[PDB]
């Protein structure tokens, strides 16, 4: 009859609240060199196991841009992009006046690179001696108070910190998984046609999640995952101008980025066994410089992106413009592969417009056509404020290839009016932590709360 | 409430069936709390995983209970709490939506149970000291 | 079993007599689990010493048992196992070896001693309720 | 000699590296063990062990 | 000496420093309080000081 009070141990409770992760990897990752890639000596190895668990019934309501993780992650990798230039460091020169002349080569001459002079100290401190590198074009700056062409200056001595990279590391985006400690649990939204924030209903439960590639990128996305079955467009205002929109494609479209034969890299000694290495001679002929894409699956691709934009915009047009100017680092597409850093000028993707009338290109009579693109290299990276973005590339051995499988788009809406019914869209980067966002987006952390009270018949036996 | 048996799930297993529908399973459940620089956060994360497990079980052995799954008492409900009927609330609400209600008397219900222990122990006393 | 009495040797004073023969003493024996960049590791070395503590507390914890020395249960012991005379293995062996025998079946034992916990705690609150 | 490569670093007028002798301890949870058999020949079964 | 003047618990001090190439000295001047130098020399030299 009467009811008493009775206390359970073991209720299943979800509340919200901010933690941090584990970092682990696959076995296959810790047998290799200490930093080879930072998480050999970094993490420890896990099980990419068990069984994706799904619930019964309930309601969450995620949120893509209110989760501390992406941040967590963003703070993680700056932090170890600092503490590994620690053990690596050159303070030498490298910043005194540099006399250069047009670059020439054996065959011919080059007009990207400049071939310059220098004046160096040897191994012993009471000599200088001379030598010579070649540097591209964009790297140096002529520090003068008048035209003297004949005195340069290696452009990231405005500020400092000249350091090297080692020649034993990669940046390959090992896969990281995030681990839980206990008394907390993961939980990942299914619903493929979430959009953004409420009520997920397919809702299952991970002790540990999946697999993601810490990728550096700007406006087009690399590697990455895929979506489910077809395009998807994320947003936060869309009304409001200085935001940043999230497409996820369906495709993958291929690309493939190159350059040419270099001869070697230099080994130069400064002082105590500072050693640096340095692009020398290129040998045979010169080229570009370049990247590639399939045309057939840009084309429908992009149509693709267009018929699922308008179902948020009723009878108005899709138009494609230019990035907003800048220099370099914000108008180019920048990234990485095998050590070198190329920039990118993505005329050819982002110019036409979709007005409704969609044309699906066929037969594929000729799948030779594709896009070619224009490129250059940089060897001073200012990658991210506040890590100590100083770093001088090395260059490598020869000529090198790099293919990817790109997923999705970051852009940007103009802040057009008068009567602007052909919305253009332009290329717009950002931080890392939005590329981040948009892979990180599924997952969230809860507490537990195991105990808990509740009403009975039950009593106590005095 | 039993019939899982394969358990290496947790609590999340049970989660959205009735309350009733988990009175057991606790056991296994229960289990899953404690199974460079960088160091210091995978240290700290052990440290406080240990220090919210202990708090918990100060909650149950103050008021005097062992026998973590399932400890009742004698106080009696106060039924101003909820003024609900308890098979309705027993069997159709699981423990999610029932916590968003109760939530707010926890700290009322915690201090009678304290002074209750305490009346109990010395009663204990007086009825030994006949022997 | 007990005639040591001055035990400042732990559990490694009884290793090498009969099973039967260290039935008692596991008091003194228990209590001894708990009594620069270098201090990461001497840290370390105490927080990991004391997840290891719980863990085992929990196992005893979980399946209802308490007065950690000596702990019977209901479970029937399945002889399919050892098919071994009980005398012959409490008298003439010591702990060593017959843990290399049984340590192939611990998991199995565990589960079981989970499933009748719970059928005993349900049990009990029938014949309670009927007071 | 030594600049060929580096790190000509000086040692401090204050230390000595005299073999101070050091003790090894385990924390709670293990044991030492001590095999006495003066006639042990690298391998197998000691009989006389010790607990430390 | 000042603008207005001079000060007697300061002195004005020629400097020779590394510009922001280690290839160059510049000329510079600062000013600094009386205490805080000391006139490292062998003999009565005025003209030459030490922070
Ligand atoms: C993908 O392939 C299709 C094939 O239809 C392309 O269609 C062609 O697209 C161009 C550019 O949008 C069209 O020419 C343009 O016409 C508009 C006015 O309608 C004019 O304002 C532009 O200056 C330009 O002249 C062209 O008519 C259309 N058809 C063909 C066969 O060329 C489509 O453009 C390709 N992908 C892109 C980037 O749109
Ligand atoms: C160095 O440069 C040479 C020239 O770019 C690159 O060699 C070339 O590699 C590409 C990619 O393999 C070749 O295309 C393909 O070759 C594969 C070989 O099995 C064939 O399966 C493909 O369908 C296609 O033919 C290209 O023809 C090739 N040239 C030679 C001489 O083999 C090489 O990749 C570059 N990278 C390095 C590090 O060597
Ligand atoms: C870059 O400039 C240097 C400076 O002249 C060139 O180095 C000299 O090259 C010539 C002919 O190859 C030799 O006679 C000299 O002995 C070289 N100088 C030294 C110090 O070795 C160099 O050839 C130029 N390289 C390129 C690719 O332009
Ligand atoms: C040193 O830094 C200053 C800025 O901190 C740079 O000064 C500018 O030079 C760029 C072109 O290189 C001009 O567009 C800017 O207008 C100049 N001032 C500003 C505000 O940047 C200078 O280039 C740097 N390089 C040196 C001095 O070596
Ligand atoms: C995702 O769906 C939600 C609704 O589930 C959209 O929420 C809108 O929120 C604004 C806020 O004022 C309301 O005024 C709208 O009326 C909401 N939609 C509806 C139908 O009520 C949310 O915008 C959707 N997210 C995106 C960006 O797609
Ligand atoms: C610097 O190091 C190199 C080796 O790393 C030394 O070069 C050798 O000198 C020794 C005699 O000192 C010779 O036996 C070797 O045959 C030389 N080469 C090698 C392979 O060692 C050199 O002596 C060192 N000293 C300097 C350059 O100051
Ligand atoms: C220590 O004693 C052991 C035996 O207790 C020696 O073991 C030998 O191991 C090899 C391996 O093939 C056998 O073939 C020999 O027959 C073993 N000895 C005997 C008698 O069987 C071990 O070598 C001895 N260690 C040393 C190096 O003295
Ligand atoms: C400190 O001494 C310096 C050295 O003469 C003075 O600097 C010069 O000042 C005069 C007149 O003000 C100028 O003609 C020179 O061009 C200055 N030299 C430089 C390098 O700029 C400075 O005025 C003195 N300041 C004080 C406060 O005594
Ligand atoms: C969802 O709730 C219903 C209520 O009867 C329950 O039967 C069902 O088992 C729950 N979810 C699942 C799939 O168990
Ligand atoms: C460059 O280095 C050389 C080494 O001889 C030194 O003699 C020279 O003065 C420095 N600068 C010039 C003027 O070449
Ligand atoms: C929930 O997600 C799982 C993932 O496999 C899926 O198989 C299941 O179909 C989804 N739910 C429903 C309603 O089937
Ligand atoms: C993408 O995966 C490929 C395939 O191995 C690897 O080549 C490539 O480096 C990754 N892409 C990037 C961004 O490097
Ligand atoms: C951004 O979106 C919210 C929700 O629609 C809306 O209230 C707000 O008006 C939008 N921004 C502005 C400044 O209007
Ligand atoms: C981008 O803006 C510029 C501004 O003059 C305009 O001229 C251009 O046509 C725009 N769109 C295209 C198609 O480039
Ligand atoms: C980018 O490329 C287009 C095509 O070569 C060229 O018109 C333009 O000058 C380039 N530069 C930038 C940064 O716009
Ligand atoms: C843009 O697309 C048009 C299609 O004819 C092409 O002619 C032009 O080269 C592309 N680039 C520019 C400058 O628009
Ligand atoms: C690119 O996508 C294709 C689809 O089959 C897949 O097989 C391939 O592995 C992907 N390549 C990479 C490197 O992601
Ligand atoms: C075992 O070692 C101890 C050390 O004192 C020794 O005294 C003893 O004699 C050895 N064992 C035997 C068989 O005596
Ligand atoms: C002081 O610095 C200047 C910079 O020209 C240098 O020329 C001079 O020798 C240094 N000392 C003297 C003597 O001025």
């Amino acid at each position: 009859e009467n009811l008493w009070v009775t206390v359970y141990y073991g209720v299943p409770v979800w509340k919200e609240a901010k933690t941090t992760l584990f970092c682990a990897s696959d076995a296959r990752a810790y047998e290799k060199e200490v930093h080879n890639v930072w998480a050999t000596h970094a993490c420890v190895p896990t099980d990419p196991s068990p069984q994706e668990l799904v619930l019964g019934n309930v309601t969450e309501n995620f949120n893509m841009w209110k989760n501390d993780m992406v941040d967590q992650m963003h703070e993680d990798i700056i932090s170890l992009w600092d503490q590994s230039l620690k053990p690596c460091v050159k303070l030498t020169p490298l910043c005194v006046t540099l006399i250069c002349s047009d670059a020439t080569v054996k065959t011919g001459t080059v007009e990207e690179m400049k071939n310059c002079s220098f004046n160096t100290t040897t191994e012993i401190r009471d000599k200088e001696k001379k030598e010579y590198a070649l540097f591209y074009k964009p790297d140096i700056v002529p520090l003068s108070e008048t035209n003297n062409t004949s005195e340069y200056r290696l452009i990231n001595c405005n500020t400092s910190c000249v350091t090297q990279a080692c020649p034993k590391v990669t940046f390959e985006p090992i896969p990281i998984h995030y681990c839980a400690p206990a008394g907390y649990a993961i939980l990942k939204c299914n619903d493929e046609t979430f959009n953004g924030t409420g009520p997920c209903s397919n809702v299952s439960t991970v002790q540990c999640t999946h697999g993601i590639r810490p990728v550096v990128s700007t406006q087009l996305l690399l590697n990455g995952s895929l979506a489910e079955k077809e395009i998807v467009i994320r947003s936060e205002n869309l009304t409001n101008n200085a935001k940043i929109i999230i497409v996820h494609l369906h495709t993958p479209v291929e690309i493939v980025c190159t350059r040419p034969n270099n001869n070697t890299r230099k080994s130069v000694r400064i002082g105590p066994g500072q050693t640096f290495y340095a692009t020398g001679d290129i040998i045979g002929d010169i080229k570009q410089a370049h990247c590639n894409i399939s045309e057939e699956k840009w084309n429908d691709t992009l149509q693709k992106v267009g018929i699922e934009l308008q179902k948020h915009f009723p009878n108005k047009t899709i138009k494609y413009n230019q990035s907003a100017g800048g220099d370099m680092e914000i108008t180019t597409h920048s990234f990485n592969c095998g050590g070198e850093f190329f920039y990118c000028n993505t005329s050819n993707l982002f110019n036409g417009t979709y007005n409704g009338t969609y044309i699906s290109t066929n037969s594929s009579a000729n799948s030779t056509s594709t896009i070619t693109l224009q490129c250059r290299i940089k060897q001073i990276i200012n990658m991210w404020q506040g890590v100590g973005r100083c770093m001088y590339a090395p260059p490598i051995a020869g000529n090198i290839t790099c293919r990817s499988n790109i997923t999705g788009l970051l852009l940007t809406r103009d802040g057009g009016t008068n009567s602007n019914e052909t919305e253009t869209f332009r290329p717009a980067g950002g931080d890392m932590r939005d590329n981040w966002r948009s892979e990180l987006y599924k997952y969230k952390v809860v507490k537990i709360e195991p105990l808990g009270v509740a009403p009975t018949r039950c009593k106590r036996r005095v | 409430a039993v019939g899982i048996g394969a358990v290496f799930l947790g609590f999340l297993g049970a989660a959205g069936s009735t309350m009733g529908a988990a009175s057991m399973t606790l056991t296994v459940q229960a289990r899953n709390l404690l199974s460079t620089v960088w160091g210091i956060k995978q240290l700290q994360a052990r440290v406080l995983a240990v220090e919210r497990y202990l708090r918990d079980q100060q909650l149950l052995g103050i008021w005097g209970c062992s026998g973590k799954l399932i400890c009742c008492t004698n106080v009696p409900w106060n039924s101003s709490w909820s003024n609900r009927n308890l098979s309705e609330i027993w069997d159709n609400m699981t423990w999610l939506q029932w916590d968003k209600e109760i939530s707010n008397y926890t700290q009322i219900i915690y201090g009678l149970l304290e002074e209750s222990q305490n009346q109990q122990e010395k009663n204990e006393q007086d009825l030994l000291a006949l022997d």
